[PDB]
């Protein structure tokens, strides 16, 4: 029934603009006063800007005044958020949400839209680096030993990572990567396999990271 | 100031668990009223109790709201894997023009399955990256409930907190957690400590590995 | 940004633009005065100045004891409700024992300070003139002698500019029975009402939307007299907080649309009864059949829910569709072709009948259009004044654009032999049942007449 | 000891247990102020202290000057009387040269004196302020002489006193045309009002209710301007006499009563009009249509005979038996099924008709009870707050015991084929003739069709 949209947003560099919209359909728009919500990864919810249902009053979080401009337009049901002055640290999900109706003030925001992603960074197009990792058998079980490569130092997302171009399947573990403070991710595959195929099996790994028309073999040997 | 609340808590499917959302004398010292939003992960956030104490049509009975003084409490009872998910409580402060306050978060965590000890592989530079003036250390953890973990990286016999970078615990396909540490050296480093080691604290109990040239 | 419509065959205009400012529900705040628990004055001494400061002592000490003494068009549809009922529930919380004390301990030091009552709520208490203070420390030791002594005479006067506050705040309760409306400046100075409204639990658009119009603020504000016992006098002030603000409001005008018969009393009419305020409202609307409870402070309109009525969002098509499927529109009927005018914000509608005179004018040039007999209508711009036969009327000079939406006018369609013309609370549905139901007995009832 | 009860079919609520204090009579008080006719002042001198006297001199003169010209629900039932007659023929006997002189005399020793008029009754009159003898004796013949001198500026102090009662006196009757409603304290101060009421011919019940009251007495009576001669104001203060004390009063209050079809156009109303006080009295029943003429002041009711009708005791009858064959209980219908709400005095009755929210909540807990569709009660005792939708209203936090009457809504009765929608002013009987009327209209229509051929 009732529905929120947003658009807009992507990536843009430090210092970039960006005007984020929120289209919403379902009921009587002009009525109700409505807000920005933002959200970076793995931290609270951060109130933005709020509007009036007749535009008539406006206030800006004390984090983002003279930044940011809000904006609405009652007769397309939409809902404007200009971005100035862009930076790193804005880097964070942004939600589109209505203020209900409460007897005496401080409301509640009833509906919630999908959220947009703006990413920010000082970061261009870069192809993966991968070093070998050499196996030993250590922490394992009997006669397990886990091998891998790294891909260390890429940008963007994603990255595409097969073993002996996919004829093995069997143990396989690729694990997430990790956003850097230099604005890039990394991450490494590993696959258990038995001590005895050591000397007799080769093994190499298939990167490929499609974004950049880059694909990468690594043989892993023992030391 | 902010809300507080409590970042982790964990219960069985069927306990009964509280959530304090400690504010302050600019927010709900002052009288405003608050309201809590249900966050299921990579969803978008949804209302949950408005009103202090009120139910929106279309949320279960089980959960229950409480307001008094200072401070404020979220009841669920007889609790389902359905809500593992984040909770933000929510309120109105007068400070700096006014704006929008929520709580720190709580990540609610159903316990569905037992403890699970945290697996631990750790590997060395590469050869090849050492010739290359770089050096990565690659920790890697699978296999441990509840999804929290404590990295630690110790040189030695000391600790070390800078050039570290961590991932967020993910969910496996078994219903477990895994996560990885990659920690970035110079090659002059790696010679010249005797030893690295990670660390690797989970529910009271830790694993450590360590490498060597 | 103000626009108008009119009808002309509805007989009735739209004025659209408005902004909402309705009050939904209350806070309550409690005011303290501290004051001096004297007995009798002890000095007699025959000085002038110093009689002066015992026949003003003694407005005091009766102004208390004054106090002391205190403490034993389709309106009808509205609700009833007592306005009054959550400062009245307050104040019976005041006479609770240990309430009062907590409250003179909690602004001891400071004034504006929050205080969590015994029934578990905060509501927000000022200190606003200490008298206990200046009495008791300055001239009740004095008065407690014999023979008193009054130097410069400015002390007398200090003390009647202090004390006079005191004496009309009493006076205000004594012929109100505890019940003043508005709040006047004697209750609580403007900078005292905003130290309130800054520190009111409201959004901050509320807080401006209070602020830059703190005089309706009073308007709809009750001065609730509460108690006065352990040398504190307190009265709590029940304040409007607006919980819907900004919506789109409308005020609808009305007037009779009749028939242009030239024999008196073969005339049929028909009146549109829902004239009043509308604002929108949660998907609903918001109705107000009394105009007069609403106030308007430039676009801004202020009313109470107290004299509303909650709406579906379909009621609007009475204007642009009276005969729609959704919503009977109220109406009434009469065969009362009397000529009257109403004015609406951007203009006048004129209904003329008979052989009435009904001309508008303009400040400068005199007549400047004549009125054929029905109902008409006219803008503002460059018209000032309306005339129905000798009665005469003045129009708003609100700049806007005014718009005449023409159509038959819908008298027109009636069959004068089968118009209910005795109604006077009826709509669409239930006149044209009317009709329908009347209409088909004759029919059959002639067809037996001819075998 | 208050009470309520609601009764479930008639959408209707009577809170029982109040105590009467209705006014019956007036009684008739003249106020007297001894002026000085002062005119020329002669001096002219150039001093700060003088030109205070001079400039609050000018103001008593003006004021006598602006007072000389001041000289020459059912409520549609109700009776029309002039309240303020009883002052009327008492001012215009002042207007008698013999009478004014007559309190002039009455009142030469004390402040105080009751006087027989010329027409022959017995006015308690009083003198409340003495301008003539302060003005005369210690003013005029200073102002009167060439140069005159002020020492201490405290003499500027304590005529300004004095006069200051004048001016808002004038100010007050300036503005309403000799009719001021209430009685100030400027008027009548509360030392002065209480020697009334203690001097008053009147009972002692009727004494220590009008004095532990005067606030309300002050809202009930008219202050009367009357004459300003010879050297004397006079103006007449007209109070309240309360002949009816402590009977069992009750109030009455209504809702409107629907039926809750899913079609909205389909649905036919009810709603009970009598709605407002009753008071026991003589056996009769004196009824109150507009509840807002009615003043309550802890469980007592002060109301005005003036605006009652006088009921047989059988009216009661209407809340505990609608169809009741001695009493024809007053009603209307429509068709107007619109959501509203009534706060009773224990509590509140809710009309909740079409998808309208109807809730109502507790400070501490929020929403307790959602009312369904139709005519329903709640007590104020752990309830706080009621939402008929976006209209909000508080309860009265009176205590006392409510008593919910269960029945069947009344309207179930009624066959909305043949249910006159249109009646205003409408009561039982008038209504079941009205569908007996359209019965028989369908029905000889029937039986002319059942008998042709």
């Amino acid at each position: 029934e009732v529905q929120l949209v947003e658009s807009g947003g992507g990536l843009v560099k430090p210092g970039g603009s960006l005007r984020l919209s929120c289209a919403a359909s379902g009921f009587t728009f002009s009525s109700y006063s409505m807000n920005w919500v933002r959200q970076a990864p793995g931290k609270g919810l951060e109130w933005v800007s709020s509007i009036s249902s007749s535009s008539s009053y406006i206030y800006y979080a004390d984090s983002v005044k003279g930044r940011f401009t809000i904006s609405r337009d009652n007769a397309k049901n939409s809902l404007y958020l200009q971005m100035n002055s862009l930076r790193a640290e804005d880097t964070a999900v942004y939600y589109c949400a209505r203020l209900g109706y409460c007897s005496g003030g401080s409301c509640h925001f009833d509906y919630w839209g999908q959220g947009t992603l703006v990413t920010v960074s000082s970061a261009s197009t870069k192809g993966p680096s991968v070093f070998p990792l050499a196996p030993s058998s250590k922490s394992t079980s009997g006669g397990t030993a886990a091998l891998g490569c790294l891909v260390k130092d890429y940008f963007p997302e994603p990255v595409t990572v097969s073993w002996n171009s996919g004829a093995l399947t069997s143990g396989v573990h690729t694990f997430p990567a990790v956003l850097q403070s230099s604005g890039l991710y990394s991450l490494s595959s590993v696959v258990t396999v038995p001590s005895s195929s050591l000397g007799t099996q080769t093994y190499i790994c298939n990167v490929n990271h499609k974004p950049s028309n880059t694909k990468v073999d690594k043989k892993v040997e023992p030391k | 100031s902010v809300l507080t609340q409590p970042p982790s808590v964990s219960g069985a499917p069927g306990q009964r668990v509280t959530i304090s959302c400690t504010g302050s004398s600019s927010n709900i010292g002052a009288g405003y009223d608050v309201h809590w939003y249900q966050q299921l992960p990579g969803t978008a956030p949804k209302l949950l109790i408005y009103g202090n104490s009120n139910r929106p049509s279309g949320v279960p009975d089980r959960f229950s709201g409480s307001k008094s003084g200072t401070s404020a409490s979220l009841a669920i009872t007889g609790l389902q894997a359905e809500d593992e998910a984040d909770y933000y409580c929510q309120s109105y402060d007068s400070s700096l023009s006014g704006f929008y306050v929520f709580g720190t978060g709580t990540k609610v965590t159903v316990l569905g399955q037992p403890k699970a000890a945290p697996s631990v592989t750790l590997f060395p530079p590469s050869s090849e990256e050492l010739q290359a003036n770089k050096a990565t250390l690659v920790c890697l953890i699978s296999d441990f409930y509840p999804g929290a973990v404590t990295v630690a990286w110790k040189a030695d016999s000391s600790p070390v907190k800078a050039g570290v970078e961590t991932t967020t615990p993910s969910k496996q396909s078994n219903n477990k957690y895994a996560a990885s540490s990659y920690l970035s050296l110079t090659p002059e480093q790696w010679k010249s400590h005797r030893s690295y080691s990670c660390q690797v604290t989970h529910e009271g109990s830790t694993v450590e590995k360590t490498v060597a040239p | 940004n103000i626009t108008e419509e009119f009808y002309q065959s509805t007989c009735s205009a739209v004025s659209k633009g408005y902004l909402s400012a309705l009050r939904t529900g209350w806070y309550t705040s409690v005011i303290t005065i501290e004051l001096s628990n004297i007995k009798e004055i002890k000095c007699n001494g025959t000085d002038a100045k110093v009689k002066l400061i015992k026949q003003e002592l003694d407005k005091y000490k009766n102004a208390v004891t004054e106090l002391q003494l205190l403490m034993q068009f389709l309106g009808f549809l509205l609700g009833v409700g007592s306005a009054i009922a959550s400062g009245v529930a307050v104040s019976k919380v005041l006479h609770l024992e240990g309430e009062v004390n907590k409250i003179k301990s909690a602004l001891l030091s400071t004034n504006k300070a929050v205080v969590s009552l015994s029934n578990g709520v905060s509501v927000l208490t000022s200190k606003v003139l200490d008298l206990k203070n200046y009495i008791d420390k300055q001239l009740l030791p004095i008065v407690n002698k014999q023979s008193c002594s009054i130097p410069n005479i400015e002390t007398v006067i200090e003390f009647q500019q202090k004390n006079n506050r005191l004496l009309e705040i009493t006076r205000e309760f004594s012929v109100n029975a505890g019940v003043t409306t508005p709040v006047s400046t004697y209750m609580l100075t403007n900078s005292e009402l905003l130290s309130l409204i800054n520190d009111m639990p409201i959004t901050n658009d509320q807080k401006k939307l209070m602020s830059n119009n703190v005089q309706i603020v009073r308007q709809q504000s009750y001065s609730i007299m509460s108690i006065i016992k352990e040398e504190v006098l307190a009265y709590v002030v029940q304040l409007p907080l607006y919980g819907v603000i900004d919506t789109p409001c409308w005020k609808l005008h009305t007037s009779p649309l009749c028939t242009t018969n030239t024999k008196e009393g073969s005339n049929i009419c028909l009146t549109r009864t829902d004239r009043g305020w509308y604002c929108d409202n949660a998907g609903s609307v918001s109705f107000f059949p009394q105009a007069e409870t609403c106030k308007v402070q430039s676009n801004r309109v202020f009313c109470d829910t107290m004299n509303s009525l909650t709406l579906p969002s379909e009621v609007n098509l009475c204007n642009v569709d009276i005969f729609n499927p959704k919503y009977d529109c109220k109406i009434m009927t009469s065969k009362t072709d009397v000529s009257s005018s109403v004015i609406t914000s951007l203009g006048a509608i004129v209904s003329c009948y008979g052989k009435t005179k009904c001309t508008a004018s303009n400040k400068n040039r005199g007549i400047i259009k004549t009125f054929s007999n029905g109902c008409d209508y006219v803008s503002n711009k460059g018209v000032d004044t309306v005339s129905v036969g000798n009665t005469l009327y003045y129009v708003n000079k609100q700049e806007g654009k005014s718009l005449y939406v023409k159509g038959e006018p819908i008298i027109n369609f009636y069959d004068p032999l089968v118009f209910p013309s005795d109604e006077f609370d009826a709509s669409i549905s239930q006149v044209n049942e009317k009709i329908n139901q009347s209409l088909a007995f004759i029919r059959k009832s002639d067809e037996l007449l001819s075998a």
